[PDB]
């Protein structure tokens, strides 16, 4: 709405400079037609210093990242448990935008690094704006906010040679995993398939932190937000993520873009977890600890409203780059909680902005911009784009009448603190005892992993234990891991050359808990925006017959289908050469193209069938329609997730299903 | 010294770019004697760059001010008090660097405006810079800091016009200080002689806070700042000030500079009032208001060190 | 006019910048004498707020006022410029103007001694055009790359940073004794130019020379002369001093005060217009900054009017923010190579970066153009736009290759007049044709008034004499005996140096018209000047006499204040806030002739009020019949010009009018011998 009015449009007219002077801009002036440019050239000047200005810094942490606007609606009156004014009617609707992102790499890097990942949501409501600034992971690395530098600086590459880039797998990243154990449960999360997800649609918000719900009443109770996807749960495999990397770094943004224009925008149920002031220590664990997740055993999800991203931006920079998210983008009905995490985060996001924007006026932006009216006495700074007519901004004041008024509890619908919170005792630098368990929850999530999933975990450490080249940070690694659990210390262990400790058995213990596997979440609810690559040939009319009648085929189910063929035309989306296993959640090959799988100089030898056996061993559906092609693959006709079908129909029904299924994970090897 | 090693001598050489290489720097490169000038022209680009970005935003408050270098000398070792280490052995000498200041005028505005003074004095000690940020009122208008911007736009200029310079005289602070009541002990401070002082070596220094020394073994007590002049109080008459501000607008600054130059330094004896913790609202009113004075009657003055200012600064920007 | 931007806070509760309704009086605290918790957004986004609300000043021009206006053409100048703003009679074209001092920082005193700013953008329908001048035609130096060593030697020694706001001070007179070429705006400068009584009693000027370009691509040189239509006027020095004490805020009160009372001042918008061929004709170089064209080898050409009637808004955000440039230029105007101009072109791109901290200051609603922007300038902290265009480069086929090129031919475009060339060697040499840098002095000089060129002597033997280095002095002395011999023995007989030997190279004794403040004649207008009337609550009848003249001046436009020991209903100002500075004429009332001690005001002060009026050369006068109680203690003699004496009301006024459109009775002042 802001954003409507601001939208500039160059679709017709004549150049001019930024002060409606028409000019030109394509040759400099210059002192003779082979001469020296001249200083009185503003054509030149204003363009080239425009340009030279064009960048800012990137954000300190999630540099990386893509967003959409959507809408959020509630799906009941909420008063009963909340005064927030966007969830206080059945259908109130909401405008939202949200940023995606992964953490450690700088703004170029890719989107399929091994990374905790950002899922920041903005509510434009009609009470002023509101944040919150999750994580796809419900559990935060550190206790206390004045430690993330230590954690940032040793997840970021090495500060003498800047290597390596977006990756925990590094010395100083394992070297301070391992000094504080903190680190533990995020550390398992990000080892399993939740670093490295098949797109920001497939992966769930937390906003980490216990906060408040407050009611008019001034009532509280403690809540954690869910944002649970309507897409389902599904990660990539490592390698077929380190090959994104380079064949896509934009792979993530991309989904999200299309996804969108296809008219198929990803949902979420933004969902609570519920429970009395009085609970803040009754599940175990301190609700204040942002180490530590409440399993939904002890506390349903609450279902309050529905998330839909359904229009991509029209300029990247101006609303994605420069949106600027705030846990202290709080409104009457929400509060904060005593989480030292969340208690030091509100400092440093008001604080940051500063650096992106170069001034204090960043709220003027249009995207940052609030619906309704604003009325305060912040005045001057750099960039002030607004003309204040009240000439006696103070409080109190006769002379503006004593406008604007003070909002509070009792009036002008202000914010304020939960009235029943306290504090008591000594002021004091020293960590609650109550937070010192580091490893029960890491253990119940390794638990609640499939074994296969597990299998992933045990492999993700050893690929990145292997790297670290000091030995004491690797044998202290190991002492952590075995705190957490022995079998995961031993096998990791073994792929290093070292030897386990003996085990420690304070915290292990054989609990589960549900919603936080991926493996074990179930077929995908739809198949919609999924991509099928179809391997085809020019050499034969058959082969691109077979490939137009199994498109239409897909096409009608939402599937994104490319065919691939040696050179395009008519019917042909992609050339061999441009093609790869990670472009395809499914890969069909057409029986008519069989010679192509037994040298060109159109594609890199062995292309063809280097996609069908890396998508087979990356564990995706995988057929042949119309066999030699199985046998050059080594893929046995039985295998699950392997189609044979002569019949169009038939194998477009079995396909449809493994989509469904996503991977087939009997297709990966098992320690022992 | 930091500043001494950053000191840059110009009294000889020939005139370089900021990267070592000789230039000139007093005619523009053209097209012909009577050309256009040259976008080439690197040495008119780097030094008009420079000039055009010379300015920095001045101080949100006590934007007019002057400074100067000196020592703080320790009378005796207060661990006794303080585990503070300037304050540890009798004759300890510490780097001092001192800022004074009026309040609500911008940096070109007059030293003998009528306002509340800026006095801040930098410790460079050897566990670190310690700062105190003082004035020469030791009360101030308001109980909260919230309320800092409330107070600062009711005395600067009317925001319409940017009417008036360095005045508390206009509708807008008066409105202030008539619905805010905390704000009449320092008006009344403002409007004495304290307002219009003679000069900065002729006023005090407060810290205006209570504050704590803790020693080693965690004990606390409360204390007041009060750096008391060795050359007398004195003020002007407020016509005097007002033609002083026409007629030498850096009569303070000037006052300070000649007094250093001439051997003349000015010197405070830095001194605290201590109290226990348990008096906190022993004395008929509660020490965390800085809109209070403790009474002297009620607790004496403790002589801690001398303050002495004796070195005028080199680069008035950089210093 | 900037309505768009507006925002309103006569009613509401308070937000946040994001519209969360909020409190901003007490921190939120663990207990009620508790400390302050850091979770206290209110508190955080309000002070960031205040902690960051000040911008670097203007590196020059700090000190300055701003107001809106209009500017309407009296013809169709196609037949010598495409100037869109200018092509038909009666067309009109909204203006911002922003006056200024030179060498002070914002806070400085509005009347000190400097050359003064006057910075007026037109916001046309073909681009925003800037003629950003001063009120002096001519400029110290004649190349650009000097700008710095001027500013550095004019502003205050930078070890302690002082003197503020003033040239009498060793580094000034230094480098104006080295580099003579600022003789002539020096001359200026001490003249009452220097020290004019208001924004809307001095002239702008352009200062280069500039071309107005044809459509059929010929050219014309030009110089732009904004006259003023309320006459021209200065303070005395010693008036000046203390003015910058009791009002530091002097001319932005007076151009704020006439606005408002719809007396907003007027300018006519004047060109000197000559050939091409005519650069070198006049016995100088047209590319030279430091020289004017006489009005005897040029007359003006008048093509608009330029009226400011509009205060802003908010100052900070109009005012403060206005960001002007000489490269805002429109079709129909080009540059010259005047090598201070070409610099200049460089200097107010750049230094807007400071000043904004970013590089979309022209997004700034002061800085907007009125008319529609396309381009394929792109991101840059602050981007206020959302660009629809996702093919912003040229050439394009993807954007169906928009947005068009513009150029002499096409979508009218800006063109650099084609007839320019240059020729010869790349060289950092001066012209010789810049050499003279003393007739143009002397000329300035010969063409003030006796007691006009008293003033101007005077003022150099104030600042020199406080100029502590006896070389300094002397090479001073040097260069004021090239432009005038006796110029120089005055000013060295304050200072206990000779002068040395005339030396004639320069010397002649013509004159030109229009320069001289004194011989200017009487101001065609009195309205907005400013009468004290001096009275007592003593007797009724003085406040009744008070009260009557009040009624007689108010109705032709003057601006009364009425002076007495307190304040009442018909009294303005008390003695104690007086001072003869805030008037320009001063009347008693004869019933109020016993105060001519009290706790209400200092010892003295009504007399002094009229003593100091007097000696500045104010009309002055006593009304009702009784005035040598008055005249007498004042030390005034009754037969003088300009001091009144009547006992009619309308008798009195008719003839103190008379006195205020003199507006300074000369006489008053001793000339040398
Ligand atoms: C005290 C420092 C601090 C701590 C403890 C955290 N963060 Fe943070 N975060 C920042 C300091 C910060 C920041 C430096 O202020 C950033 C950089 C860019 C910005 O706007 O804020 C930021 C960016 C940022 C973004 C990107 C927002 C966007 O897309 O623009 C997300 C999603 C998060 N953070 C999420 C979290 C979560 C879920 C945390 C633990 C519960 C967390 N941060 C702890
Ligand atoms: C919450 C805001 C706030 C409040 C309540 C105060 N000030 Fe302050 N003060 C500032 C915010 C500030 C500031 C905006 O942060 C300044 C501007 C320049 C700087 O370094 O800090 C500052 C500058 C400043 C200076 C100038 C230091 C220098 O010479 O560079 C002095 C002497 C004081 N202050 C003294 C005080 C005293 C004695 C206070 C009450 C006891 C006080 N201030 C309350
Ligand atoms: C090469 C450097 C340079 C030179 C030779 C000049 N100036 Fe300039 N001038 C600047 C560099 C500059 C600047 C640093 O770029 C300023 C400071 C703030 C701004 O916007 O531009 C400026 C400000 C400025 C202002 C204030 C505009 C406002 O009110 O905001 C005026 C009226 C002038 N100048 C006028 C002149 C005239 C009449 C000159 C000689 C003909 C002149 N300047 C030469
Ligand atoms: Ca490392
Ligand atoms: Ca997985
Ligand atoms: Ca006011
Ligand atoms: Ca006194
Ligand atoms: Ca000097
Ligand atoms: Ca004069
Ligand atoms: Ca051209």
């Amino acid at each position: 709405s802001p954003l409507a009015a601001y939208e500039v449009d160059d679709s017709t007219g004549y150049l001019t400079s930024d002060v409606g002077g028409p000019i030109q801009d394509q040759t400099s002036l210059k002192a003779g037609i082979r001469g020296p440019t001249l200083l009185e050239d503003f054509m030149f000047r204003q363009k080239i210093q425009h340009f030279d200005h064009e960048r800012v810094p990137e954000r300190a942490v999630h540099a990386r990242g893509a967003g959409a606007h959507g809408t959020f609606t509630s799906y009941a009156d909420w008063s009963n448990i909340t005064a927030a004014s966007f969830l206080n009617a059945t259908g109130k609707q909401t405008p939202v935008f949200v940023r995606f992102s992964t953490t450690a790499g700088s703004r170029g890097s890719a989107d399929t690094a091994r990374d905790v990942h950002g899922f920041a949501t903005r509510f434009y409501t009609d009470e002023g704006n509101f944040d919150i600034v999750g994580n796809n992971i419900p559990v935060f690395f550190i206790q206390d906010a004045i430690q993330f530098p230590d954690l940032i600086h040793s997840v970021k590459p090495r500060p003498d040679n800047e290597i390596p880039q977006a990756a925990t797998a590094h010395d100083s990243a394992w070297d301070f995993f391992s000094q504080q154990p903190s680190t533990m449960h995020t550390l398992f999360w990000a080892m399993s398939g939740h670093g490295i997800p098949r797109s920001y649609r497939h992966m769930d918000g937390f906003g980490v932190h216990t906060f408040r719900f407050v009611k008019d009443d001034g009532s509280s109770k403690l809540i954690k937000w869910h944002f649970k996807s309507r897409q389902g749960k599904a990660s990539l495999v490592w390698e077929e993520a380190q090959v994104l990397s380079g064949k896509n770094a934009d792979f993530h943004r991309q989904d999200l873009w299309d996804a969108i224009e296809s008219g198929n925008g990803p949902e979420w149920d933004v969902c609570v977890q519920i429970v009395d002031e009085s609970q803040a220590q009754a599940f175990g664990f301190d609700l204040l600890d942002p180490t530590k997740i409440i399993p939904e055993e002890y506390a349903p999800l609450t279902k309050l409203g529905l998330l839909k991203l359904d229009r991509n931006p029209t300029n990247y920079f101006a609303e994605t780059e420069q949106v600027m998210f705030q846990p202290g983008h709080i409104v009457r009905g929400i509060d904060f909680t005593e989480d030292p995490l969340l208690q030091g985060r509100l400092f440093s996001y008001l604080d940051t902005q500063l650096n992106r924007n170069g001034g204090p006026n960043f709220e003027q932006l249009p995207i940052n911009m609030p619906r309704v009216p604003i009325h305060n006495n912040n005045r001057d700074g750099a960039g002030q784009m607004f003309i204040h007519r009240n000439k006696y901004p103070y409080t109190p004041n006769t002379l503006n009448s004593g406008y604007p008024r003070q909002a509070n509890q009792n009036a002008g619908r202000g914010f304020f603190t939960a009235p029943g919170r306290t504090a008591s005792g000594a002021l004091v630098r020293e960590v609650s005892p109550t937070f010192n368990d580091h490893w029960s929850q890491p253990r119940l999530f390794f638990n609640s992993l499939t074994p296969v999933e597990q299998q992933f975990l045990v492999n993700a450490m050893r690929f990145e234990i292997s790297l670290v080249k000091s030995e004491e940070v690797k044998k202290n690694v190991l002492t952590q891991l075995n705190r957490v659990s022995h079998d995961v210390a031993v096998r990791v262990a073994a792929a290093i050359g070292l030897g386990a400790p003996d085990a420690d058995d304070t915290y292990y213990h054989n609990n589960k808990t549900a919603g936080v596997s991926i493996v074990g979440s179930g077929p995908l609810p739809t198949i919609k925006t999924l991509r099928v690559g179809i391997l085809a040939t020019t050499s034969e009319s058959s082969a691109l017959d077979q490939a137009a009648q199994l498109r239409t085929r897909l096409e009608k189910d939402g599937l994104v289908v490319t065919v691939v063929a040696e050179t395009l035309r008519e019917g042909v989306d992609q050339t061999y050469s441009t093609a790869d296993a990670t472009g395809f959640d499914g890969v069909v090959v057409v029986d008519g193209a069989a010679a192509l799988f037994a040298s060109s100089p159109l594609f890199p030898t062995g292309r063809p069938l280097q996609i069908f056996v890396d998508a087979y061993r990356w564990g995706k559906p995988v057929g042949v329609c119309g066999s030699e092609v199985l046998d050059a693959a080594d893929v046995p006709e039985d295998g699950d997730g392997v189609y044979s079908e002569e019949s169009v129909d038939m194998f477009v029904e079995e396909f449809e299903k493994g989509l469904a299924t996503f991977r087939f994970t009997d297709r990966f090897a098992l320690d022992s | 010294s930091p500043l001494a090693a950053y000191e840059v001598d110009d009294s000889t050489g020939y005139l370089t770019s900021d990267v070592g290489g000789p230039i000139q720097d007093q005619t523009s490169l053209k097209a012909g004697i009577r050309g256009p000038t040259l976008l080439e022209d690197f040495m008119f680009r780097q030094k008009i760059q420079h000039f055009d970005h010379e300015r920095v935003p001045e101080r949100a408050v006590h934007a007019r001010g002057a400074g100067a270098h000196g020592t703080f000398t320790s009378y005796a070792d207060w661990s006794n008090i303080t585990a503070a280490s300037f304050l540890n052995a009798t004759g300890k000498q510490t780097p001092v660097f001192v800022r004074f200041s009026t309040t609500a005028g911008s940096r070109g505005s007059a030293d003998t405006a009528r306002d509340v003074h800026g006095f801040a004095t930098r410790f460079y000690t050897d566990e670190g810079n310690f700062d105190i940020v003082g004035n020469n009122i030791p009360v101030f208008f308001i109980q909260d800091a919230i309320q800092f911007p409330d107070l600062i736009h009711s005395v600067k200029p009317r925001p319409d016009n940017e009417i008036p310079q360095a005045a508390t005289a206009h509708d807008s602070a008066w409105d202030f200080f008539s619905q805010q009541p905390s704000t009449m002990h320092t008006l009344f401070w403002a409007m004495s002689g304290h307002g219009i002082p003679r000069s900065y070596r002729h006023m005090d220094g407060f810290g205006v806070h209570t504050f704590r020394f803790v020693k080693d073994d965690g004990s606390s007590k409360l204390i007041k700042w009060h750096f008391k002049s060795r050359q007398g109080k004195a003020s002007l008459v407020w016509e005097e000030a007002q033609v002083l501000s026409g007629k030498n607008a850096d009569f303070h600054r000037q006052d300070l500079w000649d007094a250093i130059e001439s051997g003349n330094g000015p010197e405070w004896d830095v001194c605290v009032q201590i109290v226990d913790e348990s008096q906190a609202q022993a004395f008929g009113f509660d020490l965390l208001d800085p809109t209070k004075i403790i009474p002297e009657e009620y607790a004496p003055l403790t002589k801690l060190g001398l303050l002495k200012l004796d070195r005028n600064p080199t680069n008035y920007f950089a210093e």
